[PDB]
């Protein structure tokens, strides 16, 4: 149909245009602009090793994102699967929560020492 | 759609190359994020709508993450890594490198021996998806909860600092 | 009108080339990455298997794919971690202590 | 196909030990006790056990599009949760001496049973593949228990990236499997071919790369390098674990899937698993000539035994008892290996030489000595019954070169697992009812390797029993 | 015996003590700061922290962490080096003497009258408060009493300071644990309670108003005025202050339980004022030992 | 080449990019409204003296950050550097891209929607990772390190949130969501969904209370230390039009979109966005500022079951409905 191909153009014109957007103010802030040189110009702002709770946050925030997934794919199709479908999601969020539980109460997820 | 499926796929397979072929581990986890993106623009071009989806959300949003995750927590300089360029060294990749190829071959003489009346790219929604996943794939579904479980536990009971 | 074939070639192309990432590398990190590439171009086999059928299975079988490829990066990362705090360092051929 | 409460009652083992995880979870979740998760944890295996009487009075029937219940996989969920029960009786006394966490090893012992049910019940390329997975990670978490040992984590690490490797070989695999025919389940794997088109090259090919991957979780050559450095590094209950559960539900689900596939009698497919069996065989037994180190032995045993079980796996379509020598043998090899890392597991707990065993630990000595005997397929052991039906089942389908293998194999057997059950008597420079309990486990091992291998007539009406559908 | 005698207020790289009566004084006794480039490596080498020097006395994952010396606060500019496992403060050492200015050394070089103005910017945010010991000590040198109307007029201006001071506190404690409008608000009442020191004294911040024998005017004509506006003004802002941001559960999640000590440790460190009288102590000097007609209050 | 295909086609393409156009400069306008609605909430005026009322210092602040000097360090690494604030930009613009204005004009009428911005959501969190390693600083790194994890932790809920929107709806689609709004609004039913979303959406924009380089100043830690110029122009062009996406999603997935009884469709989608851009600037000058494992704690243990139980109740309430 015409609506649909009108629609794929409208997209892409909007992706395109939004990226040569941020790359020409990016070339017009690199472009425009004196230069100058000082000592201390190239050290990093400094005012004048990493914890594994970082990597297991991240780790929990990619097992419950899998479950979310699982759970979108639901979300879509509830009326058609039924109860017994919600049986069986219920049956998935109980383990989800036994082992969000079971995250919280052994000091996983508590940030603090 | 063709179009889109095979540029899709050249940027997929050299930015793939271009991570099997690269000493900083931040700019190769940026190349699998690119190639991983053109794998989800491969998906939807191919009416997998759902697939692609769930590359961008989950592959490219929460594994990819996890790897700079690492890699930041690392802070891998290069150390014996930029300074060795073991991997370019010729007589090291070169064996490797033909097995990979003779295998490539010999699964090419394999795909194209097959009937291909050619896929006709009708969308596949996530509602189809959901109701199948919920329907003749309810085990499938409970015991993948119990593998993320099991990966959990274990990756919690290895990753710890004390 | 995409033929099944090229697909299932970009497919088998993606997983050699993660083999092969997989091999050559002796760093930890960059066979983890590879085994990532390795059971991303199996998915996108599977996807496109189930796409010419017109099928939901493939789809299916795409987010088991992702599910094991989630733990198994969670794990695979988790003993990254501990080699690289108890070790400092990412050679995989350095932990070879147990042979014949 | 939707479920309805006969399907619920097929599922049973699986909701039982599911249930277990949830409940053995919560209890650590409540408050970090070893005894009563542990107990919670045999508890719900033991149930399962049970319940699979229940499941045998239910008949046999297709509980999903995905699952296939029979007396072939009550028999393989009994092996397998007998091998669990005996991994956790086994790891209490070897995690009494564990400074870190200890109840996390029944929950991921529990969901490894939980992937060998579901492979034993496995009638579907998702469920093989979730199943092969369900083993996998929990074994690399169980592997890697010890992750303060350097050969427990060199273990892991090898352990995790070479299946994950295998994991994405199977994977692509049925991904061409499926591109081919169009049907995930195992009955339609060539349906579409006639006229002796059968051979076809990407079918071929999708079986072999899963072959690769099921050769990995076999231990069958040349996917074998990992077996004894996983088997060394890994705990002795892990490696109890490891050596019988996760072989006997991968070998089952091969079984099944060579059984009802129409490929599965494709002639290229069976030269190249009278290959890999052939190599596996001869390659196993050699290569334990001149190990002075009892885990990479049997890791190397456990090589040549899967070799002989592949040799019974051929001749599938062309015998009649070839799955009632599997399962003879699977039964026997349970047993015998039950009780040789059950006994290196006794004297490994708890977590901190065979020779001269006999004179501080006469009884663990005899059963070792019981153990070795069983493996090389001495009589009155129940190694030589299966090794009977191996080789009566290669004589049938006329498999002399496998036939041969099998008795030069058992050949160098004999000569090291002799050289270690005798220098088990030679002369070398606890006190709690759960290291008694493991010595029990093993004491009936081998007393039951013993009776059945005098009397092997129950065990062979109780395999020819476990029939599955035709 | 001392753990680590290092200088505290000059850096390490200085030579003589500055206290000493035969030290120069004045800047301009000097040589005037020159900038070279060497000099400016050099000082930067000397403000570079070295774990050994300070007496950490450090397991391969304690990092280290600066704070300052530049300060997003308006309570001067200093250094905090941290020590850190993880996210605990295992140890610390402040580093402090980047806002040294020499009172005391101005103290010997000024007369008692001309001192006045540096005793204002001890505590910059005192003003009066600050001007008060100074005169009281040098009128008990002079042998002063002063009369009764001096007194009240010097403990009004220490009020009003006083209010100021905390209202710059209070509204700098909310705006760090996350709340930016009591700032607005309370530097709103600083300029009323500005409004009347400018009246009173001619100045806002340092009015350098105290004399040796009172104060340098009289009270001008209307200052009672002020005052009213002032008292109107104040307890329904404070009401307000409460209400909007001290009685939210997130800034008592923030402050509740946090940095606590109880009255031995108060007593051992020297700490006084409301963080002495928090733990349970009655200790303030307006009670206990009177001093500018404080009693009749 | 007169056709009414043709035509069809420019007029959707000049739709597209009238709303793109509106987008940006309404973002611009609204970190200048930021400071005009922070002056109102703080009893004062803020910025009315560049041009009438103000209206001319976001031209003046433009022409300041692309005339300022663009530097980049010589120890960070030169194409993550350039990319962090391209991400920053562009995700939540094309997570926008997706969000319908008025019957008839919408961008992208996809299947998956608010999955869409799922994904720009997931690839926006690379820009503060990006930004934090490029700059070879160990105190951005940090301070990105904490950030992102932050937004993981609220991003574990985020899509849980909007399912319950998506269950009552039957579907993923954005139109198919307005529509169902026909009736009742979705804030009613999905009041805890509009929390939860609420929370997610206020954290992974990185506002207050959720924003690292505010919260602490003291340390210098922010990741966005090193940019300058247009970089750190665009780090935060984007941080608002994502604040605009974020309240568009909001007004069309529970406020109804742009359905009313009297007024044009766009007069209330953009009453009930404006109100809630609004409602982020009195959020940002109300709330204190709660520490970072309070934060996370409030993400997992509170936050993450509650969307799991409404989505439960929703499923529960949905086929209890259908006869
Ligand atoms: C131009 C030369 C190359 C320049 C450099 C590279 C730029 C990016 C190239 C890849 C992305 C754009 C590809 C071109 C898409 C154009 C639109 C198109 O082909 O649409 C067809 C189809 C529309 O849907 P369908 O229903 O199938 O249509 C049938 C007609 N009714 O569309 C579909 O079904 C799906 C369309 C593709 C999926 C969406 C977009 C994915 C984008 C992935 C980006 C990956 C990273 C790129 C990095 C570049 C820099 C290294
Ligand atoms: C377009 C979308 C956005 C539109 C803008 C409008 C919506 C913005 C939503 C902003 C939400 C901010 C949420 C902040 C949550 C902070 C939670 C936290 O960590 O609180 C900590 C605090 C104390 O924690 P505790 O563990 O007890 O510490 C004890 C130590 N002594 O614990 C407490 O203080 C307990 C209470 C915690 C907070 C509960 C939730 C409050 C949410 C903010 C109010 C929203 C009200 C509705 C506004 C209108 C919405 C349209
Ligand atoms: C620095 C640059 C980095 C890379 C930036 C992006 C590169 C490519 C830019 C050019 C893209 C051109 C347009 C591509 C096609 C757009 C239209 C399209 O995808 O149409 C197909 C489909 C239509 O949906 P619908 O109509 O509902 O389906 C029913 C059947 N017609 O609609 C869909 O399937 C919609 C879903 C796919 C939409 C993809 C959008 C872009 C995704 C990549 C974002 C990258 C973000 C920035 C970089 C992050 C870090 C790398
Ligand atoms: C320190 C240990 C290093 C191990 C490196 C291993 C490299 C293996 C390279 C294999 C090369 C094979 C080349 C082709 C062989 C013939 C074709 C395949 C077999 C038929
Ligand atoms: C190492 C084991 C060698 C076994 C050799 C067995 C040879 C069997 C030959 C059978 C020939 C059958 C011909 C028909
Ligand atoms: C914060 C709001 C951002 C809106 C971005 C998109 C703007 C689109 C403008 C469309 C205008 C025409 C809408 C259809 C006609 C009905 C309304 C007529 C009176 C305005």
């Amino acid at each position: 149909s015409t609506e649909v191909i009108a629609h794929h153009w409208a997209f892409a014109i909007f992706l395109i245009v939004a990226i040569g957007l941020c790359c020409l103010m990016l070339v017009g802030g690199w472009f425009l602009g004196g230069r100058a040189r000082a000592r201390s110009k190239n050290v990093p702002f400094e005012s004048g090793r990493l914890s594994a709770k970082f990597y297991l946050v991240a780790m929990f925030f990619v097992i419950f994102d899998v479950e979310a997934l699982y759970l979108f794919a639901w979300s879509t199709s509830i009326r058609e699967s039924g109860w017994v479908g919600f049986v069986e999601a219920a049956i998935f969020i109980f383990v989800l929560l036994a082992g969000l539980v079971y995250l919280v109460r052994i000091g996983a997820l508590d940030w603090t020492p | 759609m063709e179009f889109a499926f095979y540029i899709c796929g050249l940027i997929a397979i050299l930015a793939t190359l271009r991570v099997i072929t690269h000493t900083n581990p931040v700019h190769a986890l940026l190349y699998l994020i690119i190639s991983l993106l053109a794998i989800s623009g491969v998906f939807f071009s191919l009416g997998a709508y759902f697939a692609g989806a769930l590359e961008i959300i989950v592959y490219a949003g929460a594994i990819m993450v996890l790897f700079v995750f690492v890699v930041m927590m690392l802070n891998l300089g290069g150390s014996e890594i930029e300074q060795e360029r073991q991997w370019l060294k010729p007589q090291v990749w070169i064996g490797p490198a033909i097995l990979s190829a003779i295998m490539l071959v010999v699964i090419v003489y394999a795909i194209l021996g097959v009937n291909d009346q050619g896929i006709d790219g009708t969308p596949i929604s996530a509602k189809a998806v959901g109701i199948t996943l919920f329907g003749p794939y309810v085990l499938a579904v409970e015991l993948a909860s119990m593998l993320l479980l099991a990966g959990l536990v274990v990756a919690f009971h290895v990753g710890r600092e004390e | 009108m995409i033929p099944l074939q090229h697909g299932l070639i970009l497919a088998a192309i993606l997983f050699v080339l993660g083999l092969t990432g997989l091999v050559i590398r002796r760093n930890l990190l960059f066979m983890l990455i590879g085994l990532e590439i390795m059971i991303n171009a199996s998915a996108l086999a599977f996807v496109v298997a189930g796409s010419y059928w017109g099928q939901t299975d493939g789809q299916v079988m795409y987010i088991l794919a992702i599910s094991l490829a989630a733990a198994e990066a969670s794990i695979g990362l988790a003993l990254l971690l501990q080699l690289h705090r108890r070790r400092q360092n990412l050679n995989i051929d350095s932990v070879s202590e147990m042979r014949g | 196909m939707t479920i309805t409460p006969q399907n619920l009652i097929a599922l049973l083992p699986l909701l039982i030990v599911g249930l277990t995880v949830v409940v053995v979870m919560l209890s650590i979740a409540w408050r970090r006790n070893h005894f009563l998760n542990a107990t919670l944890s045999v508890i719900g295996l033991n149930a399962a056990l049970v319940s699979l009487w229940f499941v045998g009075q239910a008949g046999a029937m297709d509980v999903t599009p995905l699952m296939r219940v029979d007396g072939f996989a009550m028999l393989y969920t009994g092996l397998v949760l007998l091998a669990s029960l005996a991994t956790c009786t086994f790891a209490y006394p070897w995690l009494e001496g564990y400074n870190d966490n200890k109840d996390e090893f029944y929950l991921l012992v529990l969901i490894a049973a939980l992937g060998g049910i579901l492979l034993a019940n496995a009638n579907h390329l998702a469920s093989l593949f979730l199943g092969i997975e369900l083993i996998s990670l929990p074994l690399f978490g169980l592997v890697g228990y010890a992750f303060r040992q350097k050969r427990s984590l060199e273990a892991s690490i090898k352990y995790t990236i070479l299946s994950a490797a295998a994991s994405s070989f199977l994977l692509f695999g049925m991904a061409l499997v499926y591109a081919q025919s169009g049907d995930l389940s195992f009955v339609a794997l060539g349906k579409n071919l006639g006229d002796g088109m059968l051979n076809e090259p990407l079918l071929l090919a999708g079986f072999g790369l899963m072959i690769v991957g099921l050769g990995f979780k076999l231990s069958l050559v040349p996917f074998h390098l990992w077996t004894p450095d996983v088997y060394q590094g890994a705990p002795a209950p892990v490696s109890t674990f490891l050596a019988t559960a996760s072989k006997i539900a991968i070998f089952g689900v091969v079984m099944r899937l060579f059984l009802y596939a129409p490929v599965g009698d494709s002639e290229a497919i069976r030269v190249v698993l009278a290959i890999i069996a052939f190599a596996s065989i001869i390659f196993g037994n050699l290569m334990a000539l001149s190990q002075t180190n009892i885990k990479r032995l049997l890791g190397y045993s456990s090589i040549s035994h899967l070799g002989y079980l592949l040799v019974a796996l051929i001749a599938l379509q062309t015998g009649e008892m070839s799955m009632e020598a599997v399962g003879v043998y699977l039964a026997g090899y349970l047993f015998s290996s039950l009780g040789a890392f059950g006994v290196v597991s006794l004297m490994s707990s708890p977590y901190r030489s065979y020779r001269g065993l006999f004179w501080h630990r006469p009884i663990l000595a005899a059963v070792m000595t019981v153990m070795m005997l069983s493996l090389a397929g001495i009589p009155m052991t129940l190694g030589f019954i299966g090794k009977f039906y191996v080789l009566a089942v290669g004589v049938q389908a006329h498999l002399w070169w496998l036939v041969g293998a099998v008795v030069v194999g058992s050949a160098i057997g004999l000569y090291y697992y002799l050289r270690v059950a005798v220098s088990l008597y030679l002369h070398a420079p606890p006190s709690n009812w759960q290291y008694s309990a493991g010595g029990i486990v093993v004491l009936i091992s081998a007393l039951l390797v013993l009776v059945l291998g005098v009397w092997p007539q129950p065990l062979i009406s109780i395999v020819r029993l476990a029939m599955p559908l035709m | 015996g001392h753990p680590n005698l290092r200088r505290i207020m000059m850096p390490q790289t200085w030579k003589g003590h500055p206290l000493r009566k035969d030290y120069p004084a004045r800047a301009t006794e000097f040589s005037p700061f020159e900038l070279t480039k060497a000099k400016q490596d050099l000082e930067m080498e000397a403000l570079t922290f070295k774990p050994e020097e300070w007496g950490m006395k450090r397991n391969e994952d304690f990092m280290f962490l600066n704070l300052g010396p530049n300060h997003p606060s308006a309570h001067g500019a200093f250094r905090i080096v941290l020590q850190l496992d993880g996210e605990e403060i295992v140890d610390c050492v402040p580093d402090i003497g980047y806002h040294h200015r020499g009172a005391e050394k101005m103290g010997e070089r000024q007369s008692w009258h001309s001192y006045i103005p540096y005793t204002d910017r001890i505590e910059y945010l005192g003003g009066c408060v600050n001007e008060m010991p100074y005169v009281l000590a040098v009128e008990k040198l002079a042998g002063i009493t002063v009369p009764d109307r001096v007194n009240v007029i010097r403990v009004m201006l220490s009020e009003l300071f006083r209010i100021n001071s905390h209202l710059l506190y209070i509204s700098t404690f909310i705006q760090d644990v996350g709340a930016m409008t009591p700032v607005f608000f309370a530097f709103t009442d600083r300029q009323k309670i500005y409004d009347l020191v400018e009246a009173i004294t001619g100045f806002r911040m340092h009015p350098a108003w105290f004399r040796i024998g009172g104060v340098a005017h009289d009270l001008p004509r209307g200052w009672d005025r002020l005052l009213r506006e002032f008292l109107d003004w104040m307890p329904k802002r404070l009401a307000s202050y409460e209400k909007a941001a001290l009685q939210n559960t997130i800034l008592k999640g923030r402050s509740q339980g946090v940095a606590a000590y109880g009255a031995k440790e108060a007593l051992e460190w020297g700490t006084t004022g409301a963080g002495l009288r928090a733990t349970g102590i009655d200790f303030d000097v307006r009670k206990a030992r009177p001093y500018s007609g404080y009693e009749n209050f | 080449w007169i056709s009414p295909e043709l035509i069809e086609i420019l007029l959707t393409i000049l739709k597209a990019v009238v709303i793109l156009l509106v987008v940006v400069t309404c973002g611009a306008f609204m970190s200048f409204g930021e400071r005009r609605l922070l002056g109102l909430f703080q009893n004062r005026y803020g910025p009315n003296r560049v041009g009438w009322g103000g209206s001319l210092q976001l031209v003046a602040d433009m022409i300041k950050m692309f005339f300022k000097e663009d530097w980049i360090p010589k120890f960070s690494d030169r194409v993550i550097f350039t990319l962090a604030p391209m991400i920053a930009f562009t995700s939540l613009l094309l997570a926008f891209a997706i969000v319908p204005v008025s019957p008839g004009w919408v961008v992208a009428d996809l299947n998956i929607g608010i999955l869409f911005f799922l994904m720009m959501a997931g690839l926006a969190v690379y820009a503060v990772l990006f930004a934090g390693w490029s700059s070879n600083n160990k105190y951005s790194l940090l301070g990105a390190m904490r950030a992102s994890a932050q937004t993981l932790s609220y991003e574990v809920f985020l899509g849980l949130s909007l399912m319950g929107v998506v269950a009552q709806a039957g579907s993923f689609n954005m139109t198919d969501i307005v529509n169902s709004q026909a009736h009742v609004w979705n804030v009613i039913p999905q009041f805890f969904g509009f929390i939860t979303f609420a929370i997610a959406g206020v954290a992974v924009c990185h506002r207050h209370p959720f924003d690292q380089p505010e919260a602490e100043q003291e340390l210098a830690d922010g990741y966005h230390i090193e940019y300058s110029g247009m970089k750190f122009g665009l780090f935060f062009v984007g941080e608002y039009i994502g604040i605009v996406t974020i309240s568009a999603l909001m007004v069309t997935l529970f406020f109804g979109g742009w359905q009313g009884p009297l007024l044009p469709p766009f007069i209330w989608f953009a009453l009930k966005t404006a109100f809630f851009m609004m409602m982020f600037i009195l959020i940002r000058a109300s709330l204190p500022r709660p520490r970072y494992d309070q934060v996370m704690s409030f993400g997992w243990k509170i936050c993450l079951p509650l969307t799991l139980i409404n989505l439960l109740v929703t499923a529960a309430v949905i086929l209890w409905q259908a006869q």
